[PDB]
C-alpha cells in the first residue's frame, strides 16, 4: 500500500472548455420563412447555436 | 337518350361551363413556407412546401 495523502493533480475533461452558459429568459416563437433544410427526401430541422 | 348531349344547346352549356371555371378559381394565393434545398440539382433553393 501507498499510504500517503496524496492529492489528484492529473485529471481530464472530454467536454466543453467554457464556464459561461447563455440562457432564455423570456422565450418566443415566431415565424419563419424557412422550415427545414431539405435533401433529396430527406429534410434536416434548423439548430441555432 | 341518357348518352348523348344537344348540339343546340352547346354553346349554352359550354358558356355556363366556362363561368364556373371561373367562379370556382376564385381564391387569392396564400403564402405558406418554405425549406432551403441542397439537392444537387437545385443547389441552395428555396422551394416552397
Amino acid at each position: 500500500l501507498l499510504h500517503a495523502d496524496t492529492p489528484r493533480l492529473v485529471t481530464w475533461d472530454a467536454g466543453l472548455c467554457t464556464s459561461f452558459k447563455i440562457v432564455p429568459i423570456v422565450p418566443a416563437q415566431v415565424p419563419q420563412d424557412v422550415l427545414a433544410y431539405t435533401f433529396f427526401t430527406s429534410s434536416y430541422a434548423i439548430q441555432s447555436p | 337518350s341518357v348518352r348523348g348531349a344537344n348540339p343546340l344547346m352547346f354553346r349554352a352549356n359550354v358558356l355556363h361551363m366556362l363561368l364556373e371555371f371561373v367562379l370556382d378559381n376564385l381564391y387569392l394565393n396564400r403564402h405558406t413556407g418554405f425549406s432551403q434545398d441542397h439537392t444537387p440539382f437545385t443547389e441552395g433553393a428555396n422551394l416552397r412546401s
